[PDB]
RNA sequence: AAGC
RNA sequence: AUAUAUAUAUAUAUAUAUAUAUAUAUAUAUAU
RNA sequence: AUAUAUAUAUAUAUAUAUAUAUAUAUAUAUAU
């Protein structure tokens, strides 16, 4: 799930650097990160997740 | 030049194979070694030990030469 | 290649998966390759571009060679003899030019044969005549080894290969065998034989005839070529079959040239057949790093030879290769033959193979059969010269002050003794004695059975017998115009019928002919044929021998078929950490005489039976009365039973020796009479006694003498841990040592050597030359195992090879059909390629199917149609619009294949029948309304399969004789076998018991009175046929093939009713990952599939079907198979128990036992494969690697899988149904290509009454 | 002549 | 078939240490 | 003093375990 040999971190610094941009820039977690369909507490892949 | 207990068994085995030769045949019914007793300790005389209890790694003439040697003063320059 | 493909593209097309299969084209190719000439062959040859890699020079050396005249003499005794360059062995064939030698022959001027005036002056007496003509037969006899024409095999490699790459249905891909551009053997073959020939226009260097060879004419020509012809023939081949590394392949024709450029070609690779194990087998896994070894576990009693698998375990360094390194052997072996080099690379990848898996085992496998596989021939005379000249070195003998006085010839041995001898005379007073007591020895039948086993139509030397018993004033019946050979132990018996053993007594020392034959990287074998007194008092021997074999040891009795063998042993014997140790004896036969061995096991035997015996004939040998010197000072006479009379002759006999007559065919003027102390190789006491003395002194020296002879304590506890019932395993000279792994790991390798040679030691004073190997590999009965993997040797199974020891002419056309199948099931044991192997068979089936006949200007074709091979065992590739390589060959032969196969294909066929305008009205249970009857007569589908039942073989019976002769010669045969007046009243009574109640329910009851007209048959058909019965032959297959048919045998379509459902897969029985058999591995899938499915047989098959039977032994002329099918017949048809206790009674057994078994047989429950011998359902021959007993118990189920269904019931007293439909599954199951599949049964047409109905009728009307 |  | 993401496999490249055997020197026994 | 066999020191030669990284293609999934 966490695939370490992925070696792209824009989302870390941006996150960091929305803090100043409050007033014009949301910065929020994409749909796509969470659960597939609401998920279940019954899958492993859901829970880490 | 070998380690006592070595030589020990070494010269315990030549018994038994002196032994055989003599009764004529190909085992020594009569043996010195591979007996049930467990003889670890055994020592036996050999040359690896000089008198002084120093070990024979090199002759004795040769240390005393060694020693000798070391004090030695020619002529001056 | 053009006019390949131009007369072959739609047969390659067809073999090649491209094409549905069909009889017409099949037939075509066949007469294509009928219209080929040789060097049409050749210049076809000449058309494939060989690439590079398949370069490799050439010696100049081998087209030059010297004369014949200095290699041969003339000894002192008049007689042509080799002369020795290189040691006492080199008494083979030399390489010399023959040109010289060669008269043209008439309208094939370019060949001729040997010259005729040469042996003129050789029948003269002239001595350059002689040796000429020797040099020249001896030339031929080498080059007759064939079994046909290279030619043709390299046609059909052509043909074969021509279709390129095949595509695997299971690995949905293409194989990556490199093609003939990359097959040097063949690019070496086209380059010599285009040398040889030059610029003649003929091209081949020989020509192989029935009548012998016609050399080419060219200054070139050597004697060495022939061999080294078959020997690069055969390695093209393999190469393209089993996909063979070329590197390898080069290296092993690198030897051939070498022996080729030698003095003596069979001398040279007799004394380097070894470098391919030497530098592989035994010096594998110098450092390991992993892989599997299957865990197998020895149960109890190891007598019963019982093991069971459990898994794998992984390997680790812990295991790697601990024997003594082999490389300075090697190394020295290699220089002094000056093939260091190939030595060289073997070694170097050698080393390469660090993990125990699938490659290493095939590479082992490739490696091992790049050995040359020729017939190694020489003259008889230097064979008796060098063979019968070595006796035992009794380095220690027994002391003569330790022996009694003579009793007729034996002579006592003292319990005082210091010699190891008495431990050995011990076990044969206690083998005699207990054989003795056995009730079972005094029954007439047992002894019957005796007498008869050594009756039979091979020969017995009986012209000695002859001037023998002429010696004395005894003239024997003639049988003058009797259509057989006088030359037959049978005919010896007929003259021998009425005489007493007092007349006959002086026929034991006789002489003896001569007999030979020749073997595969083995020195020619010489046989001794004794005669039938000889066998007669020859006896106890046999007796005691097969007591101790059966009881007091570990032996086997298999044969060198390598289904029927103890894989399990080896496999256990090789895994680690068990160690094992090859002991074999270097000529046994010669070691064995009256100095050491004879001399006691008489005396025990002569004494161990005087009790149990007292006063009573045997065998037709009576008592009789003998001097007794034994106590010092009294010598009285003492009576002896029949066993010790037997015994005291044969002790005459053994005390004086052998005298051998040779008549040397190659050689005129050599033919003499030799002195020898061998002991003989054809008598039927060899095998059992060799077995018996080697167990027995190997339990002496692991008993008495070793531990007196060793003084090192790891060496005592290791000796003190083995005994023979538990380690050793024995048959005649060959045995094996297994050494249990300890605790601790395995014993130490140290121990191993110093224990090997105490036992090399305790060899020589009692003149034995122990052959001892120990390095980490198991070898037993030439069966090789490495790690628990058995390896197959493909060099010893020759492809063209054929042994060839007389000068008689080869056989008629038809009979090399059963070598060329035999030639396929050779290779489907030996684990090739299946689809490469199926095709190549499919093109050599298609060569030799045609044959011209002349009849008297009525010149016909004999043609087999493609269906008789498919009959006989082939299975097919493409038919009916099916699915490519969809068939298997463990598909079973007969009938039981043709319904399996019909079973799978049932609905295509009927679709493409209908599809061709083959259509009827009526429709019918198998393929509804398809107009069968007519499509398979034109398809000579039925013809086919009519044909391929008919004997190829001819029948020598019917011959005219005159009635008073023949009744004659049955009435002595008679007398002779009914000795025992008992014996005769009980089949009297079996016959008027018969007559009371079984006649009429059968029409052929096996009977003892039947054995002399058998016996009158077997030596008939013995006899050399003539041209009227090929004649006979060729009109029977006319007959045969123009006839129209309109259903197969009853059996067939009675099988055909059954329909069954195939279902999901079953467990694999091994793991997936685990090497078994070498070769087998997935890129040969089938093989592989079926063997993880199935499981391997862990069970020796003698074993298994020694309780398939009722009676174990029976007379020599009648079958055991016959009689259970009988009495199984007789059974089932609703015959009372005084029908079977009849049936009994007529084999001779005794009448309470016979009712007994009588009773138990009707009211008892029989085995699946007993029962269905019936209808003669037999296991397939290559199903015995398997384990077809769970399968035929647990996974062919009679129920349908959805519940009970209304035909599929069986009535409740046709019980045996469910014994025949079990092998119908079978077949079904086997046949398909793939994983074994759960099975259960579907439906039966017509219900299981009336399919019992059926095959009661068939039972009924059979015999008649 | 050509075994078990 | 094209594009993207994740993973297996082959090939090329790089280092240390140790042990075994052989040979030379010295000696004992037998032989000269 | 020399040759064969055996032992020690020294030198040379030979043999041997394990590990790490990137791209493409391929396989799996998604989109067309």
């Amino acid at each position: 799930k966490l695939r370490p040999s992925n070696s792209d971190f824009s989302s870390f610094r941006v996150a960091l650097a929305g803090w100043l941009y409050n007033g014009v820039v949301t910065t929020v977690i994409d749909d796509s990160s969470y659960p597939k369909d609401g998920g279940s507490v019954t899958s492993l892949e859901n829970l880490w997740d | 030049l070998v380690n006592e207990h070595s030589e020990a068994k070494d010269e315990a085995d030549e018994a038994t194979k002196k032994q055989a030769k003599d009764t004529d045949k190909s085992k020594a019914q009569v043996t010195y070694s591979d007996t049930g007793i467990n003889n670890a300790n055994e020592l036996s005389r050999s040359g690896n030990v000089d008198n002084e209890g120093g070990s024979n790694q090199k002759p004795m003439s040769t240390r005393i030469a060694e020693a000798t040697s070391a004090i030695v003063s020619k002529h001056p320059a | 290649s053009s006019m390949i493909l131009t007369q072959f593209g739609p047969f390659i097309e067809s073999i090649s998966g491209i094409t549905d299969q069909s009889n017409d084209v099949f037939e075509d190719a066949a007469k294509a390759f009928s219209m080929f000439t040789r060097s049409d062959v050749y210049k076809a040859l000449d058309e494939i571009p060989f690439s590079d890699d398949a370069m490799l020079p050439i010696p100049p050396t081998i087209y030059t060679k010297p004369s014949h005249d200095s290699y041969y003499y003339i000894d002192a005794l008049n007689r042509v003899r080799r002369k020795t360059y290189q040691g006492p062995d080199d008494v083979y064939v030399p390489n010399c030019s023959i040109v010289e030698l060669l008269e043209p022959h008439e309208t094939l001027t370019s060949y001729g044969r040997l010259s005729e005036a040469i042996e003129n002056r050789a029948k003269d007496g002239d001595s350059q005549a002689r040796i000429a003509t020797t040099y020249g037969r001896i030339a031929e006899s080498q080059a007759r080894q064939i079994k046909a024409p290279l030619e043709k095999f390299v046609l059909a490699l052509l043909v074969a290969e021509a279709g390129g790459s095949l595509y695997d249905p299971v690995l949905q891909k293409y194989d990556e065998i490199p093609d003939l551009s990359h097959n040097c053997p063949l690019w070496c073959f086209r380059e010599i034989c285009r040398h040889i020939s030059g610029p003649l226009p003929d091209r081949a260097p020989y020509l192989y005839l029935s009548a012998g060879v016609f050399w080419l004419m060219s200054p070139r020509m050597t004697s060495a070529i022939p061999p080294l012809l078959s020997d690069l023939v055969n390695l093209a081949i393999l190469q393209q079959t089993a996909g063979l590394d070329p590197s390898l392949v080069k290296l092993g024709v690198q030897i051939c040239l070498h022996a080729a450029a030698s003095s003596s070609y069979a001398w040279f690779i007799l004394k380097t057949k070894s470098i391919f194990p030497q530098n592989t087998l035994h010096s594998m896994y110098e450092s390991l790093e992993g892989g599997y070894c299957p865990n197998l576990e020895w149960l109890e009693p190891r007598s019963d030879y019982k093991f069971m698998y459990m898994g794998v375990m992984p390997l680790s360094a812990k295991y790697a290769r601990s024997a003594p390194s082999n490389d300075k052997k090697a190394r020295e072996l290699g220089e002094k033959y000056g093939l260091s080099s190939v030595v060289g690379e073997l070694r170097k990848r050698t080393k390469t193979y660090v993990k125990h898996d699938f490659a290493s085992v095939r590479y082992i496998r490739d490696a091992m059969a790049c050995t040359s596989g020729i017939f190694l021939v020489r003259t008889p005379t230097e064979t008796v010269l060098q063979e019968y000249t070595q006796s035992p070195e009794i380095k220690v003998p027994i002391p003569q002050k330790d022996w009694t006085g003579p009793i007729g010839e034996i002579r006592i041995l003292k319990d005082t003794t210091s010699s190891i001898a008495r431990y050995l005379y011990r076990t044969w007073y206690l083998a005699a004695a207990r054989m003795a007591a056995q009730p079972r020895t005094w029954d007439p039948l047992f002894q019957a059975i005796m007498r008869s086993q050594y009756v039979t139509a091979r020969g017995g030397s009986g012209a000695a017998l002859r001037e023998s018993l002429y010696a004395i004033n005894v003239s024997l019946p003639d049988f003058k115009g009797l259509p057989v050979k006088a030359a037959t132990k049978i005919f010896q018996a007929a003259q021998l019928a009425n005489l007493p053993f007092s007349h006959t007594s002086v026929a034991i020392l006789a002489d003896t002919s001569m007999g030979l034959r020749n073997q595969v990287q083995r020195r020619p074998r010489s046989i001794m044929p004794l005669n039938v007194p000889q066998q007669q008092v020859s006896a106890p021997h046999t007796l005691t021998a097969d007591y101790i074999n059966y009881h007091m040891n570990l032996s086997t009795t298999s044969g060198s078929a390598v289904i029927e063998k103890v894989i399990p042993l080896g496999v256990y014997a090789s895994s680690p950490p068990n160690q094992s140790i090859n002991i074999d004896i270097s000529a046994c036969d010669a070691s064995i005489t009256w100095d050491f061995f004879l001399s006691v096991i008489m005396a025990a035997i002569h004494e161990g039976v005087a009790s149990s015996s007292i006063g009573k004939p045997f065998m037709g040998v009576p008592a009789s009365i003998v001097n007794d010197e034994s106590v010092v000072g009294v010598r009285a006479a003492r009576p002896i039973s029949g066993m010790q009379n037997m015994i005291q002759h044969l002790s005459k006999l053994y005390k004086r020796g052998f005298s051998y007559r040779v008549n040397d065919s190659f050689s005129p003027g050599n033919d003499f009479t030799h002195m020898t102390t061998t002991f003989p190789s054809g008598s039927t006491a060899t095998s059992t006694e060799h077995t018996a003395n080697n167990s027995t002194m190997m339990e002496t020296f692991l008993t008495v003498w070793g531990p007196e002879h060793t003084d090192d304590p790891d060496v005592l506890r290791l000796m003190k841990s083995l005994t023979i019932q538990r380690n050793y395993v024995c048959q005649g000279d060959d045995g094996l040592m297994i050494i249990d792994g300890t605790t601790a790991g395995k014993v130490n390798s140290e121990t191993i050597q110093k224990m090997l040679e105490l036992i090399s030691k305790y060899g020589e004073e009692f003149g034995w030359k122990y052959d001892i190997a120990y390095d980490g590999t198991a070898e037993y009965l030439k069966l090789y195992f490495i790690f628990g993997c058995r390896i197959p040797n493909l060099s010893r199974h020759p492809i063209v090879g054929k042994e060839r020891a007389n000068s008689s002419a080869e056989e008629p056309w038809p009979a090399i059909l059963d070598q060329i199948m035999g030639v396929f099931f050779n290779g489907v044991h030996d684990g090739l390629q299946w689809q490469r192997w199926i095709r190549y068979s499919w093109a050599l089936c298609c060569a030799f199917s045609r044959q011209r006949t002349m009849i008297g200007e009525s010149v016909g074709y004999l043609q087999y149609p493609m269906w008789s091979f498919v009959y006989w065992g082939l299975p097919l590739v493409k038919a009916f619009g099916s699915d490519p390589w969809i068939f298997s060959w463990y598909m079973p032969t007969g009938d039981l294949g043709m319904y399996s196969w019909i079973s799978l294909i049932r609905p295509l066929m009927t679709r493409w029948m209908v599809a061709n305008g083959y259509v009827t009205d009526r429709c019918s249970p198998v393929f509804g309304n398809a107009d069968y009857r007519r499509c398979f007569n034109e398809l000579k589908l039925y013809q086919g399969y009519y044909m391929a039942q008919l004997p190829r073989n001819p029948k020598k019976s019917g011959r005219a004789a005159p009635r008073e002769v023949r009744e004659q010669f049955t009435q002595a045969l008679s007398d002779y076998l009914m000795q025992n007046p008992e014996l005769k009243s009980r089949v009297l009574r079996g016959r008027s018991e018969w007559e009371k109640y079984g006649a009429g329910i059968i029409h052929n009851p096996p009977s003892l009175f039947d054995v002399p007209h058998k016996w009158y048959q077997g030596a008939q058909e013995a006899a050399i046929a003539t041209r009227e019965e090929l004649a006979e032959m060729d009109e029977t297959l006319m007959r045969a093939r123009r006839h129209s048919y309109s259903s197969f045998s009853k059996l067939l379509e009675a099988y055909l009713l059954v329909k069954w459902r195939m279902c999901e897969a079953r467990e694999p029985s091994v793991d997936l990952r685990l090497p078994l058999c070498a070769g087998i591995d997935p890129l040969n899938s089938d093989p592989f599939l079926k063997m993880v499915s199935v499981g391997p047989m862990l069970q020796s098959t003698r074993k298994y079907f020694a309780q398939t039977l009722f009676m174990a032994k029976t007379v020599s002329g009648l079958d055991v198979n016959a009689i259970d099918s009988a009495l199984l017949r007789l059974r089932t048809l609703g015959a009372d128990k005084k029908a079977l206790t009849a049936q009994l009674l007529m084999v001779g057994l005794q009448e309470s036992e016979a009712d007994a078994l009588a009773g138990k047989i009707m009211l008892q429950d029989v085995n699946t494969v007993q029962l269905a011998r019936v209808v003669n359902l037999a296991v397939p021959d290559t199903w015995m690697s398997l384990d077809f007993d769970s399968m035929f118990k647990h996974h062919v189920k009679l129920l349908p899988k959805d519940g009970r269904h209304l035909n599929t019931d069986i009535p409740p007293r046709m019980g045996w149904l469910r014994a025949i439909l079990r092998f119908l599954g079978a077949g079904m199951v086997m046949t398909a290509t793939g994983v074994a599949v759960d099975i259960y049964l579907e439906d039966i047409h017509g219900g299981g009454r009336s399919l019992g109905q059926r095959f009661m009728t068939w039972m009924r009307q059979e015999g008649r």
